[PDB]
């Protein structure tokens, strides 16, 4: 549990490695799924609750359900499977090979930069306000209501905008 | 590039309070008052320079003054003081709402035996300045001088001189 | 380029400062070919839209030569007062650093050696 | 913290390759394109967080909103090509070259 | 590190072919591998067969253009001995046009790569003895 | 910057946040505040080119106190050159440092 | 740790449950679905925007977060009055 | 299209180049271009047909990655130091990979092999603003950063636009892409001096602009997108061609017209700055632009082509679209070599 956000961080890797090999999108959408998880749970161990919460409320709630929805209802998996994926997924495994013995050879000549993997767990909170109330990511986020509003006003615009964006564009 | 200067442990060897945050929090309304200029003049030497290493003569002040107070809270009106630490740390977050008919008792004790007035709403919110005898320094940041800006240029702004000096569009 | 020189009054057309200049004489040629582009514009139109040239949209004409005019009149003010600005920094960087100059006094072609290259 | 950061935009890289190459699809190269768009706002988020600051934190708010409507209207745009040509291919696309 | 492509001009144009015939190759065959990449991620043909193959008479004409250019480049240098005079890189870039036109079978195109690649060849030089220089960095 | 309309107006609607020291909601404080507070000092009155040279001795140490690569690495040699001693078999880690102390 | 070990015991007694069940026996388009899904995106990342009020309320500018919530909430339901007006919750094809 | 929603999508078209030039956060330049992006796809696809989809599709697409692209540059300059805004203290791979996104948002090459599909899949209303105000902004970014570029990259990026949009606008008919390819080579030619002194990239964008705009609203008048179909221009409506003519000379830039001061004194810096070579690259293939558009000329002007009958129940008839403003930026074009230093 010090190598915890190293391997948060290699997953996500992995999602991603494995949405780059398109891959069938029905064993796509799980490899995205998993990588949004586990980008929200190394934001949550770096302390941005807040954040994370945001991101399992809106990404998944919001996005991949919707794109799960667009693609079952205008979408069909052609027989395309001429044992794609179990080839990519030999594919996959050379690649991570490859990028286990890449970060191998990497520690070598980088110790103090790329990675420190000696004292692996040190290095991720800094500096701290240990008698301090109000510094959790919601003041900041919150910030838009009192300074910063042209964010929300921008965003507010984009939505706006974008309603009749896609309905003018539907039709 | 530089040393730096650090005391010594065998030094700053002050014998603490190592008592509970209970009866921290408790006591803490009358401690407002009670040993507050030594509380001030420390928090103000500690945000005019940055150096813990030079703050430190006005620690043990503070904790000898937080102990020669627990210490006449000893003599003086103990159980009631016990049974209330012992009435607030039963909750959670330590609220003064539970343990009112337990503190008023505490407070005219205090009082018949000693002139301390629990403080009032919003009397420790407040800044008052300390009369000190210690000077005020300039450069706490150590820092550098200002290299000294561009040379401004003056004089009467008038015309071109022969013209725009373009290829023969003289005007 | 210069528009970070020393209060650069941002977004200000013609400057106070823009008043020790002399304005143009309003017969500069530069305002009478704009006048002249004005004419030609009305002229452009009307052949376009199919009516009559030289004979018609007098009213057209007559505003197409005022707007260009009384355009040309204040952009050339700002171009001049640039322009200035440019040879007074110029000058006064000159003045701060002669070193950078070298005043050489050439010398006479008596001393000088103009060697030969005949015919 | 570095390792992790450079793991992200290692994945970031990742998709980028996704959306360069094809395996006949479009919803493939919109979903690489969410995968960069997470990493993202995750390196911010991060970076805002490590360094404590907060007034900066509108940012990655402002990029998945951003992000959110840019892939509606590219799923609105793969839905009229679904439906004015019979499928969702890529190959379909050789008009324009005239 | 670079040094594979400065060693060029190590010594001036004379002695060394062994060296300056195995840069020019190189180059040759990077420029081949780059044209090749494109004109395979674009104007496709039919098996992974025939790309390489294409591939391949790209990168190996390359290398052969750059090799008989600078070879003739270094022993023109050697005989002629009027080592900074551009007429050396001239007659080679000539060389190699003419072996571009021999491997394309256009006689045509052998005379015009001639004297393109010469004169470009011959300005090159121009340009490493002159110091005019290319990529430059910006001071009015 | 380009279309400097906010000056103009002398108002402010991004520019307020554009870097790490300024206003924070409730008075908390960044990393690097004061490196930040002084590298702005040395490079306002001059543009540029002055400060990319006469600034360094107040910029590298901005930039290591936020990312602190000098220091990592000098943590990392410690603690490398200690586990060697430690396999050689001529250390031996006090209590402190060991797992218990009389702490306050 | 903690959520760790319940998550692991939930997904473990899930799994005990449909081993158990395996061992003891022995299409066109309709346009108003993407338009329903692309509303409820819209609407979403207005509860990103709207969520931080309990901490927003407790600043000093409440002239300025009353002001922004109101105008959040009266654009969003006038874009949402023109997708009615034009048609976008009528289902009848 | 209702309305309400053209105002709106004019508006936030409008809107999105102006913060992203008037904000100095380079969050705020990212959000302007998506909204340039988003307001303008419709436009693009409205007519609904599987051309105008697909041209959408791609512009969509390229212009995504290169948002997020920019957006990785910004985010690892915030790792580096701190503030939301590039300094001259940044490893050189952001600027190159922000230069490369820029130039597949502009249209330069090698970027550049959608320009040409999506002006071709769109009609004339809306490629003028494709590629006359959706190049202001991602212009406006370099402006404010011109000083610590890769000319290197640069240089070569402009010659091989002038290069590639020369040799395809020598073939293409289509006058759609036709244009496409003169507005790579002159974006071209500005990218090429703008570290150097970026006001020029400004009169050159300006110049390109008011010879376009014109030409475009030449050709909506009678929808005529080739030149069998514009060479009859002197049977439909006579007058255009004085015009025509002109304004394309100018855009090959002849002396004696605008369109040559440009290159001149574009020319004249990269001597002061010694960049000679590529000077005479830019100089010596800028003449094919000026043939293929004295190709167009003989089409239309010099000599007359074959008519169609059913041009004279045209004739019959009568027309009054073309506005002032064409024939005012026409001769604002041509005829104002002799204010070039007002100019500068
Ligand atoms: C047509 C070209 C117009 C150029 C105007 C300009 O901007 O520069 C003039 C200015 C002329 O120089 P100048 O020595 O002042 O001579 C003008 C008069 O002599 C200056 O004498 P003046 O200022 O007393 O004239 C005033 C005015 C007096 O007449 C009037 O105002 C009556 C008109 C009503 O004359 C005019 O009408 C005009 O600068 C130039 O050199 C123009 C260069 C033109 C070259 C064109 C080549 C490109 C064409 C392809």
């Amino acid at each position: 549990m010090n190598n915890y956000i190293f391997v948060l961080s290699s997953l996500f890797l992995v999602g991603c490695l494995g949405l780059a090999l398109k891959p069938s999108l029905i064993y796509g959408g799980l490899g995205l799924i998993v990588s949004g998880f586990v980008g929200c749970l190394m934001v949550l161990g770096f302390g941005g609750s807040f954040l994370g919460l945001m991101v399992f409320l809106i990404y998944l709630g919001g996005m991949l359900v919707v794109f799960g929805y667009t693609t079952a209802m205008a979408t069909e998996e052609y027989p395309e499977t001429w044992g794609s994926n179990w080839l990519i997924l030999g594919f996959l495994v050379l690649g991570v090979i490859m990028e286990v013995f890449l970060i191998c050879v990497l520690n070598y000549y980088d110790e103090v930069g790329v990675i420190n993997l000696d004292g692996l767990g040190d290095w991720l909170m800094y500096e701290v306000d240990d008698v301090g109330v109000m510094l959790e990511g919601g003041i900041g986020v919150a910030a838009m209501y009192s300074c910063a509003t042209w964010m929300m006003v921008v965003a507010g615009w984009s939505l706006f905008a974008g309603i009749f964006i896609i309905i003018e564009i539907t039709r | 590039p530089g040393i730096v200067e650090l005391p010594t442990l065998e030094e700053l060897k002050v014998e603490e309070v190592k008592v509970s945050s209970a009866v921290l929090k408790a006591a803490a309304h009358h401690y407002g008052a009670q040993c507050d200029k030594t509380n001030k003049e420390f928090m103000l030497c500690r945000w005019e320079e940055k150096d813990p290493r030079r703050c430190l003569k006005e620690g043990k002040l503070v904790n000898g003054c937080a102990l020669n107070f627990f210490r006449q809270i000893k003599s003086h009106c103990a159980e009631p003081f016990t049974e209330y630490w012992t009435c607030l740390d039963y909750s959670n977050m330590q609220l003064f709402r539970h343990c009112r008919q337990q503190q008023a008792k505490f407070d005219q004790c205090v009082l018949d035996k000693l002139g301390w007035v629990r403080p009032d709403l919003g009397q420790l919110s407040k800044v008052t300045k300390v009369k000190t005898d210690r000077p005020l320094p300039e450069n706490p940041y150590h820092s550098r001088a200002r290299p000294e800006p561009n040379p401004v240029i003056e004089g009467d702004l008038k015309p071109a001189k022969h013209g725009t000096r373009f290829f023969f569009w003289t005007v | 380029m210069m528009n970070g020189r020393p209060g650069h009054e941002p977004l200000k057309f013609l400057p106070d400062e823009a008043r020790s200049l002399p304005p143009p004489k309003l017969n500069d040629p530069r305002l009478v070919y704009m006048g002249l582009l004005g004419y030609c514009t009305g002229l452009m139109d009307n052949m376009l839209r199919m009516r009559p040239v030289m004979r018609a949209g007098l009213h057209r004409q007559l505003l197409f030569v005022t707007s260009f005019v009384f355009a040309g009149y204040f952009y050339l003010k700002r171009q001049n007062y640039l322009y200035a600005v440019k040879d007074h920094d110029m000058f006064g960087y000159i003045k701060l650093h002669p070193e950078d100059f070298p005043e050489k006094e050439k010398k006479t072609y008596a001393e000088i050696l103009e060697p030969f290259h005949p015919v | 913290m570095p390792s992790t950061f450079f793991n992200l935009t290692m994945a970031f890289s990742l998709s980028l390759l996704g959306t360069l190459m094809f395996r006949s699809h479009l919803m493939s190269t919109l979903l690489c394109l969410e995968g960069m768009v997470l990493s993202l706002f995750i390196m911010t988020s991060v970076t805002s967080l490590n360094s404590n600051s907060m007034s900066s934190m509108p940012i990655p708010i402002t990029i998945l909103v951003f992000a959110a409507c840019e892939a509606a209207v590219g799923l609105a745009l793969l839905v009229k090509v679904s439906n004015t040509y019979g499928t969702d291919y890529v190959q379909n696309l050789n008009l324009l070259q005239c | 590190v670079k040094r594979f492509f400065e060693s060029y001009h190590e010594v001036p144009d004379g002695t060394q072919c062994h060296r300056k015939t195995y840069i020019t190759t190189a180059l040759g065959g990077i420029c081949g591998i780059i044209g090749s990449a494109y004109s395979v991620s674009l104007n496709p043909a039919d098996s992974t067969l025939e790309a390489v193959a294409r591939v391949g008479r790209y990168t190996f004409t390359a290398a052969a253009i750059g090799a008989m250019f600078g070879l003739t480049t270094c022993v023109s240098a050697q005989v002629r001995e009027k080592p900074d005079d551009p007429l050396n890189y001239f007659i080679g870039g000539c060389a190699g046009g003419l072996t571009l036109g021999a491997r394309t079978h256009s006689y045509g195109t052998a005379a015009m790569g001639c004297v393109y690649m010469g004169t470009a060849a011959a300005l090159f030089k121009i340009g490493k003895l002159e110091g005019w220089e290319l990529f430059p960095t910006p001071k009015v | 910057p380009f279309l400097d309309i906010q000056k103009k107006l002398g108002i402010s609607l991004d520019r307020h946040f554009m870097f790490l020291s300024a206003e924070q909601p409730y008075k908390n404080a960044a990393r690097c505040h004061a490196f930040e507070k002084e590298w702005i000092e040395c490079a306002h009155g001059i543009g540029g080119t002055r400060a990319k040279k006469e600034c360094k001795i107040e910029f590298d140490d901005f930039e290591e106190c936020l990312l602190r690569y000098k220091t990592m690495r000098r943590m990392h040699d410690i603690k490398k050159q200690r586990e060697k001693l430690m396999k050689e078999g001529k250390y031996t880690p006090p209590p402190h440092h060991s797992g218990r102390e009389e702490p306050r | 740790m903690n959520l760790y070990t319940v998550i692991f015991i939930n997904i473990l007694l899930s799994l005990t449950l449909i081993l158990v069940a395996f061992w003891l026996p022995q299409l066109p388009f309709s346009m108003k679905f993407f338009l329903v899904a692309i509303t409820f995106l819209l609407f979403d990342l207005e509860i990103a925007l709207l969520l931080p009020l309990p901490w927003a309320i407790q600043t000093i500018k409440t002239s300025t977060m009353m002001i922004m919530a109101f105008i959040l909430v009266t654009i969003l339901s006038l874009g949402l009055a023109y997708e009615w007006t034009q048609k976008g919750l009528e289902w009848t094809e | 299209m209702n309305p309400i929603t053209l105002a709106i999508i004019y508006f936030t078209i409008f809107l999105g180049p102006v913060i992203t030039m008037s904000s100095t956060n380079l969050m705020l330049m990212w959000v302007g271009l998506e909204f340039s992006l988003l307001a303008i796809i419709p436009m693009l696809i409205n007519k609904k047909n599987p051309r105008s989809t697909e041209a959408a599709t791609k512009y969509f697409v390229t212009q995504a990655t290169a948002s997020m692209i920019i957006l990785l540059a910004i985010v690892l300059n915030y790792k580096q130091l701190g503030t939301w805004m590039f300094q001259q203290q940044t490893n050189g791979l952001i600027l190159n990979m922000t230069l490369m996104a820029l130039s597949m948002k502009l249209g330069l090459a090698p970027f550049h092999f959608w320009l040409p599909e999506v002006t071709q899949g769109i009609p004339l209303h809306m490629g003028l603003i494709l590629l006359t105000w959706q190049k202001i902004a991602p212009l406006s970014i370099l402006i404010q950063i011109y000083p610590l570029l890769n000319s290197t990259i640069i240089l070569m990026l402009a010659i091989t636009s002038i290069f590639m949009g020369a040799w395809g606008g020598l073939n293409q008919t289509q006058m759609r892409k036709i244009m496409a390819y003169s507005s790579i080579a002159h974006m071209g030619w500005m990218l090429a001096i703008l570290p150097y002194n970026p006001s020029l990239t400004l009169l050159n964008l300006m110049i390109y602009i008011i010879l376009t705009a014109p030409m475009f609203m030449a050709l909506m008048l009678n929808n005529s997108m080739t030149i069998n179909s514009i060479s009859l221009l002197w049977n439909k409506t006579p007058a255009m061609l004085t015009m025509i003519s002109l304004m394309l000379l100018s855009l090959g830039g002849l002396p004696p017209l605008t369109g040559f001061l440009p290159k001149w004194i574009i020319i004249t810096e990269l001597m002061k700055n010694n960049c000679l070579i590529m000077a005479t690259l830019m100089a010596m293939m800028a003449l094919l632009n000026l043939f293929f558009y004295t190709r167009l000329i003989y089409s239309t002007s010099l000599t007359m082509f074959p008519t169609n009958n059913n041009s004279k129940m045209m004739t019959h008839q009568t027309k009054t679209k073309p506005n002032l403003m064409f024939s005012t930026l026409a001769i604002m074009s041509t005829m104002t070599l002799p204010l070039a230093p007002q100019l500068i």
